[PDB]
């Protein structure tokens, strides 16, 4: 019969069966992860191996199938998801080096040693609590040339094995090949191109530059008070000042920099251990939110079958904050939980991811997934904005029922958030510029340090502390440069959060500032929020975007207007310095 | 209508519907095992009360008159299948079930019952023992049974007896086990089918006969049908226990 029925009686087909095989491997997994041991590693391996072997072969039957006949746009959805060629086009050479190099990649960062003093705990205590020029230069530089000099030749040859592969696969380049999640086509009026992306995201950087710039500035001035005489009014921040290894976060800035520091900051955790919160607790109350927002309950064996606590002495486990998502009606969620104000935010995300997972169930196996890679993340972090509020705290027993907050407290807390929120938008920028660049071909293999380094004085405003020649390999120290991860989607998530925080909280008719906003006991912001959980990827994710926001694009006006009140007090207090620095200068 | 008499066979044997929902294994839903009861007088309030069916719909009878009341014959039909399905089996619906495996008339007339079973049959590391069709060149006419296991051909090529492209089992298994969700624990199913015809009755509900009487207006139950009139031995009934005709006259 006609290419399309047949379509269907495969994928009708696969869907049994695929679903089979990926909840036995799901739950060996799961019986490691809490429950570590040597026997259940080779249960782990031989159900992954099985699954693995299966996909590979179905692919291989997908590929007679040709695309064009197919006129459905989900069955064609799901036969463009199953024919993923990818990494066996490569030779059997090809791809045994590959693999051997990526292997050795994930071996050598995983084991280094700059002495002893191994990566973590043993470097990031030193980058986050020294305090001193000369141990954290030492630190710095030592991590640099213990691990980013060894990986510059076999990352020069992964550049080259990855651009040949995706060049085969009829894109232009790796980074293409990256760049085409954020793709939709077929549908008029919705489309979307992998060429837009390039743009679209310039445009957005610009509009935040002014922001970017009063807080680099008053950062700097605020950060000569200490390293007296190692910092220039004029001038970028040194490299090793920002906090961390990398400078991807500012966050352990805060105890340096702080507006009010005579103000304490809202923590309960005295008050949940004054009422002896139980640990299991904390899911109930966030069970009660996500019901009084409007959507639904928690499955009966969701309680029975998840760990919720550390298992104790006798077993061990590994408790890394998880939601899994099982198949065949399975939720659970892996934490170790404690009485702390953290352990009740983080419940309050998983159990956004687990309410996202729960929705789109009933969509066929291939489309069980957020619109794209930042749709997840972003429903995920909007319940724990709304959790922190101080009214939301404060309808809890556990907040004191007679609060007054001055305005004190709303700068510390919107200082204390930005140096988390805008302060990583420029290095993920940056980076994930250079990456693109570097594979395109655009920056030879002679100027890659120079480039960086020009890059990350004129983008970020940071500047290293002693030069490197082209034997470095800076970018490689990063876990998920070396590790083959993307890192645009930590662009995204934010604009995406923002976004979706702003239409909520329109549709629940709130008045004032939009960092006091809460979105629980709305049964209108819930429904329009699951009207766009319960798509999964069937639909375009723009489509997506607009069942919610109204914009097609991703827009970052919310993200300034969340912002607004720091932005005036920092206009105020950095009218008299600086603003703005200078590539020229140099520690050196 | 100075008296009402009413007359039903005398049935003593009490109607072995243990032997149909307590029974050790329940047949697969693509080949479901039909039982046939008669000869039995049928407590069906105990049945509707015992509380512990997930589901109890009867379509085109009252629940509660169908206690009293008489039959040509009852059919069982049992079978297991899953959690979200069990909306399928129902008259006008349409699905994987209701398709290729159980198809019900329009103009159904018996009850459906259906509860809980993860407690006896499903298992860790999966229970392979319950089928359901998948594939089929067509649908099913109401009440039909198909165990056939052809390879079922999507593709213009013939082969063999041998799976491969465009080529499948029709067959495929449910796998069962007591971590799935509600929507995917296996439920066992009972269909009852109450036929009537011009034959004499057989299976009817608990009531006691009282004698009859002649040349008085009294109100009259035979099997239950109802009236009011003179009954006179000879518009007219054949009383169920002695086999005699009676004339019925208006008052
Ligand atoms: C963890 O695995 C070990 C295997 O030696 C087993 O003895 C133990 O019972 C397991 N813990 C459970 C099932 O809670
Ligand atoms: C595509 O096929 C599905 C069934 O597989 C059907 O529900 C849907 O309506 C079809 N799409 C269109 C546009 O007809
Ligand atoms: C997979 O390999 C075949 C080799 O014949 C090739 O034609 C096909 O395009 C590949 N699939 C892709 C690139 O998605
Ligand atoms: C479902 O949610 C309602 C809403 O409050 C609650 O009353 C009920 O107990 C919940 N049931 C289950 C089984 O979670
Ligand atoms: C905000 O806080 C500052 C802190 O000094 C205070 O002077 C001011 O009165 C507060 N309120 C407004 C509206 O500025
Ligand atoms: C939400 O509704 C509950 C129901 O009584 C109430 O106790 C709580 O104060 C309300 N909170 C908000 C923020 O409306
Ligand atoms: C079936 O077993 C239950 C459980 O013992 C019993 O109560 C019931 O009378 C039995 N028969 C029927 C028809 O349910
Ligand atoms: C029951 O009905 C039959 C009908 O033929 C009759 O012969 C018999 O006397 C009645 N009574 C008993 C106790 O069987
Ligand atoms: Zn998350």
């Amino acid at each position: 019969s006609t290419i399309e029925e047949q379509a269907k009686t495969f994928l009708d087909k696969f869907n049994h069966e695929a679903e089979d095989l990926f909840y036995q491997s799901s739950l060996a997994s799961w019986n490691y992860n809490t429950n570590i041991t040597e026997e259940n590693v080779q249960n782990m391996n031989n159900a992954g191996d099985k699954w693995s072997a299966f996909l590979k072969e179905q692919s291989t039957l997908a590929q007679m199938y040709p695309l064009q006949e197919i006129q459905n746009l989900t069955v064609k959805l799901q036969l463009q998801a199953l024919q993923q060629n990818g990494s066996s086009v490569l030779s059997e050479d090809k791809s045994k080096r590959l693999n051997t190099i990526l292997n050795t990649m994930s071996t050598i960062y995983s084991t280094g040693k700059v002495c002893c003093l191994l990566l973590e705990p043993g470097l990031n205590e030193i980058m986050a609590n020294s305090l001193d020029y000369n141990e954290r230069l030492w630190a710095w530089e030592s991590w640099r040339s213990e691990v980013g000099k060894q990986l510059r030749p076999l990352y020069e040859e992964y550049v080259v094995l990855k651009n040949e592969m995706a060049r085969a696969n009829h894109y232009e380049d790796y980074g293409d090949y990256w760049r085409g999640d954020y793709e939709v086509n077929g549908v008029d009026g919705y489309d979307y191109s992998r060429g837009q992306l390039i743009e679209d995201v310039e445009h957005t950087f610009e509009e935040i530059k002014p922001l970017y710039e009063h807080l680099h500035a008053y950062v700097r001035a605020k950060l000569m008070n200490a390293y007296p005489s190692y910092i220039s009014p004029i001038g970028c921040l040194p490299a090793h000042l920002l906090g961390d290894m990398w400078g991807r976060f500012w966050t352990n800035l805060y105890s340096l920099t702080v507006p009010f520091g005579q103000k304490p900051n809202i923590d309960v955790t005295d008050a949940m251990v004054d009422q002896a919160w139980d640990a299991q607790r904390i899911f109930k109350e966030a069970e009660k939110f996500f019901v009084s927002v409007g959507l639904p309950n928690m499955t009966q064996g969701f309680w029975e079958n998840s760990m919720l606590t550390d298992p104790g002495n006798v077993q061990k486990a590994v408790c890394h904050p998880t939601a899994w998502d099982l198949g065949k009606g399975d939720f659970r969620i892996l934490m170790c939980t404690k009485v702390t104000m953290d352990d009740f935010l983080t419940a309050h995300h998983e159990m956004g991811h687990i309410q996202y997972d729960m929705a789109y169930a009933a969509q066929p196996f291939l489309l069980r997934n957020g619109a794209n890679e930042g749709f997840h993340e972003a429903v995920g972090e909007i319940m724990s904005l709304s959790a922190a509020t101080p009214k939301h705290l404060k309808s809890i027993g556990l907040l004191s029922p007679d609060f007054q907050e001055d305005n004190e407290t709303e700068i510390n807390f919107l200082l204390k958030q930005a140096l988390t929120i805008v302060g990583t938008l420029p290095f993920t920028y940056m980076l994930e510029k250079w990456r693109w660049m570097v594979f395109k071909g655009e920056i030879p293999k002679d100027q890659w340090m120079k480039k960086w380094w020009e890059m990350k004085r004129e983008i970020v405003g940071v500047v290293e502390p002693v030069p490197h020649d082209e034997t470095y390999c800076d970018p490689a120290s990063l876990f998920h440069v070396s590790n083959d991860y993307s890192f645009i989607r930590y662009y995204t998530r934010t604009l995406y959060q923002f976004q979706f925080q702003e239409a909520l909280c329109q549709a629940a008719k709130h008045e004032g500032p939009l960092h006091k906003c809460d979105i629980s006991n709305s049964t209108e912001a819930g429904q329009k929020l699951f009207n766009m959980l319960r798509l999964g990827k069937s639909e375009p994710w723009t489509l997506a975007l607009e069942n919610v926001v109204g914009a097609k694009n991703m827009n970052v006006r919310p993200l300034l207007n969340y912002f607004e009140p720091l932005f005036t007090w920092l206009k105020d207090q950095n009218k008299n310095s600086f603003v703005g620095w200078s590539t020229d200068w140099s520690p050196y | 209508p100075t008296e009402s008499i009413v007359r039903f066979p005398n049935i003593t044997n009490l109607c072995p519907f243990g032997e149909v929902f307590n029974a050790t294994r329940f047949a697969s839903v693509y080949a479901w095992n039909r039982k046939r009861i008669s000869n039995c007088v049928a407590d069906y309030s105990v049945l509707y009360n015992s509380a512990s069916f997930s589901t109890f719909k009867c379509y085109g009878v009252s629940p509660t008159k169908l206690n009293d009341l008489c039959f040509t014959n009852v059919y069982a039909d049992s079978f297991v299948i899953r959690g979200d399905e069990v909306r399928q089996i129902a008259p006008g619906q349409t699905g994987k079930i209701a398709d290729y495996n159980y198809k019900l008339p329009d103009d159904f007339t018996g009850c459906v019952i259906a509860w809980n079973s993860n407690n006896l049959d499903s298992k860790v590391g999966g229970n392979y023992n319950y089928l359901y069709r998948l594939f089929r060149k067509s649908n099913l006419k109401p009440f039909e049974r198909d165990i056939s296991t052809e390879i079922y051909q999507a593709g213009s090529t013939p082969c063999n007896g041998v799976e491969g492209f465009n080529c499948y089992f029709p067959l495929q298994s449910y796998g069962f086990q007591p971590t799935y969700g509600v929507g995917y624990q296996p439920y066992r199913v009972v269909v009852l089918s109450f036929e009537l015809l011009h034959a004499p009755a057989t299976v009817c509900g608990p009531k006691k006969s009282t004698n009859l009487v002649k040349n008085k207006c009294v109100n009259f139950n035979f099997n239950g049908l109802t009236g009011t009139g003179v009954l006179t031995e000879s518009d007219a009934v054949r009383d169920p226990q002695t086999l005699e005709i009676l004339d019925i006259t208006p008052c």
